[PDB]
RNA sequence: UUACAGCCCCGCCCCGGCAGCAGCAGCUCGCCGAAUCCCGGGGCCGAGGGAGCGAGACCCGUGCCGCCGCGCUCUCCCCCC
RNA sequence: GGCCCGGGGGCCACGGCGUCCCCCGCGAGCGCACGGGGUCGGCGGCGAUGUCGGCUACCCACCCGACCCGUCUUGAAACAC
RNA sequence: UCGCUGGCAGUCGGCAGAGCGAGAAAGAGAGUGGCGCGGACGCUACGCCGCGACGAGUAGGAGGGCCGCUGCGGUGAGCCU
């Protein structure tokens, strides 16, 4: 029977069923953004201490 | 048989684990964990002995029948859905009942019950609302809190306790639970000036009053 | 020129088009690309196996760009949300027809 | 003891210049006059309350003359606080410029 | 023609030095995202109905099944309520 | 750029023994699920002479639309028959 | 509606063994040596089932009518004071 097409952009496991590397790529992206956010907030703390 | 262990992946976002495949291989330590390789019952009779089968074929077949369904996966019974609460609703907050026979009355919120219904009480001495279940959507949460943290509600009051049975007479355990909770909660609201009058009042809309304009 | 708007798509544009609205011409039918075996059975002879190297061929055209593009069914795009500027005039004169250099990426985002 | 709904006016149907779509009504909620201001009312349910000749059943009461059509606010309409609504039965044309109650209880505060 | 205000250009000062950075001083001026992710809200919709799984001539189960992504046990310790 | 040639904290679809040569084919179990199209193992009220349901069909009201058919004609609502 | 001029005779059942959707031709091949008696529906094949795309029309053409009227041969142990 015909298969319902689900959007890989909004659905995660469909994106993985078509491309398993997207998982690792997204993990790297999320961790990188978290690290950068914490680094920026501590730099802001240092700047306000300098002020 | 070993004792189960908490998952070694802390969830990063739902559906994704924090550690990679081989990283969790190492954490599990699977390098050193490598492994390699009724229908009838006999019953005596007072003759001989009869072998009785507990399953007997139907004595009637319907004229025609429906087929079995294709089976989906994400459909769970209501008893095990995830229950959500609005961030603006916290214990001790003042709510406004909007639908039922107690509509427009200000009440005190206590806890999220098991099935996602808020456990409102209301002081009987104030506005004649008892320990009562309410729906999260059909209430307006005002920004006025009571430090209810140090209040010990009984544990036996649950959804099965509050569910309808089938005139209606009130019961003694209902009355005594009401009395206990009221005796515990009233002195806490007597400490805030004019709050008993606020809870005794009734919410209504007058001319020139637009709900989107006014801050709750 | 008067009947089309065209430009140079991004890699993100290629990804969005191929994943969101990617259909294959299999047995001259319009079959939705829901897994990799549909691509493999029709294009494996060109050592393009998965959605990723289909996208790679299309972006960096490579050798069998003709075969990959012919496998791809033409994309059916919605109306441009927010509205066009002027359908009947060239993009240089503040219309929409003609050759956008790389604003076609904004057009694709807005039309998906 | 007082009112618990917002006042609205059934301005007309969803329409072009020469074509009417009776399945979508236009409400003008009094007080709100801006797109950025009409967000609060999205998803709120609304009632058209009227009176007829013979009695009909009344949930939680005795039969009386009053009847209701139930609907729901769908989304905003233009820059002036007009909203669109869908009623479970298309509104009669005699209700143009008459009061529609917009309730609060489908609330998300 | 700088004084009781300033402004504009030259050369030397580590491109004089320090933040910061297409800036939450929420708008002084751009193009973006394999150099991109997360969360939330509103609206319409539910088309189809025997996809099996497991034992096997030692068996006659069962109704959560396929593909994909994971978790725990068949190793041993420690920590917290 | 060369698996970032080669010598002296973070990440990874890295993971045995056995040897000849090169440079330097069947482990078991369970469990969760963004996984080949909706389910609840969730509820509430109102019902015997006045209430419930009946798109359609009888009459009426309102909003939008709406020129009288056949015909010859390039051209019909035609002051064309 | 058209196309695939697609699928289904495999309902192969205790004389049993449940398969033919899966990237990459072609054997669920045969042999020679070294207890409990059980298992839905289906297939008027002029039938049933599954995918895709498509749907304006005067003059005109073609197909299907389990649309309709009268009479004849068969047939309904048809109907009716
Ligand atoms: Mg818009
Ligand atoms: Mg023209
Ligand atoms: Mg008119
Ligand atoms: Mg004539
Ligand atoms: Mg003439
Ligand atoms: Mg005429
Ligand atoms: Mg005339
Ligand atoms: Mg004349
Ligand atoms: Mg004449
Ligand atoms: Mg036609």
């Amino acid at each position: 029977r015909r298969v319902l097409k689900k959007n890989p952009l909004k659905n995660l496991r469909i994106m993985l069923k078509l491309n398993p590397y997207a998982k690792t790529m997204r993990r790297n992206t999320i961790l990188r953004q978290a690290r950068n956010h914490k680094l920026r907030v501590e730099r802001a703390a240092a700047a306000l201490a300098a002020k | 048989k070993g004792k189960p262990h908490c998952s070694r992946n802390p969830v990063l976002v739902r559906g994704i684990g924090r550690y990679s495949r081989s990283a969790m291989y190492s954490r599990k330590a699977l390098y050193k964990r490598k492994y390699a390789a009724l229908a009838t019952v006999t019953k005596p009779v007072g003759g001989g002995t009869r072998v009785v089968k507990l399953r007997k074929m139907p004595r009637y077949y319907p004229t025609e029948d429906v087929p079995r369904k294709l089976l989906s996966h994400g459909k769970k019974p209501f008893s095990q859905h995830v229950r959500k609460l609005r961030a603006s609703i916290t214990p001790g907050t003042i709510l406004i009942i909007l639908t039922g026979r107690h509509r427009g009355k200000r009440v005190v919120f206590l806890k999220q019950l098991s099935s996602g219904l808020l456990l409102v009480t209301g002081p009987l001495s104030l506005n004649r609302v008892p320990l009562r279940r309410t729906h999260q959507k059909f209430v307006i949460a005002t920004s006025t809190k009571i430090d209810i943290s140090g209040v010990k509600i009984p544990k036996h009051l649950t959804d099965a306790y509050f569910k309808k049975k089938k005139k209606y007479e009130i019961t003694e355990q209902r009355k005594v639970d009401q009395k206990a909770v009221d005796s515990q909660i009233l002195p806490k609201i007597k400490a805030v000036p004019q709050l008993q009058g606020y809870l005794r009042s009734v919410f209504a809309l007058t001319n020139g009053v637009y709900p989107h304009k006014l801050v709750f | 020129e008067p009947y089309i708007a065209w430009g140079y798509p991004n890699l993100k544009s290629v990804n969005e088009l191929i994943y969101k609205r990617g259909y294959g011409k299999i047995n001259k039918k319009r079959i939705a690309l829901t897994d990799n075996t549909l691509i493999a059975r029709s294009l494996g002879k060109y050592n393009i196996i998965c959605m990723e190297d289909l996208i790679h061929e299309i972006y960096t055209v490579g050798k069998h760009f003709k075969e990959a593009n012919n496998f791809l069914w033409p994309f059916k795009l919605s109306s441009p949300r927010g509205g066009m500027k002027k359908k009947t005039t060239h993009f240089v004169e503040g219309g929409d027809a003609g050759n956008r250099e790389d604003q076609i990426n904004r057009l694709i985002r807005r039309m998906n | 003891s007082g009112r618990l709904w917002c006042k609205a006016i059934f301005a007309g149907y969803k329409r072009g210049l020469r074509n009417q779509r009776e399945h979508t009504a236009l409400l003008k909620i009094e007080g709100v006059y801006a797109r950025d201001e009409t967000e609060f009312y999205l998803g709120k349910r609304c009632a058209y309350v009227y009176k007829a000749k013979n009695n009909t059943v009344t949930p939680g009461g005795k039969p009386n003359k009053t009847r209701v059509i139930w609907g729901k606010v769908t989304r905003a309409h233009g820059n002036s606080g007009m909203v669109r609504a869908k009623f479970r039965s298309n509104l009669p044309a005699k209700a143009i410029g008459h009061r529609i109650r917009v309730m609060l209880y489908p609330s998300r505060i």
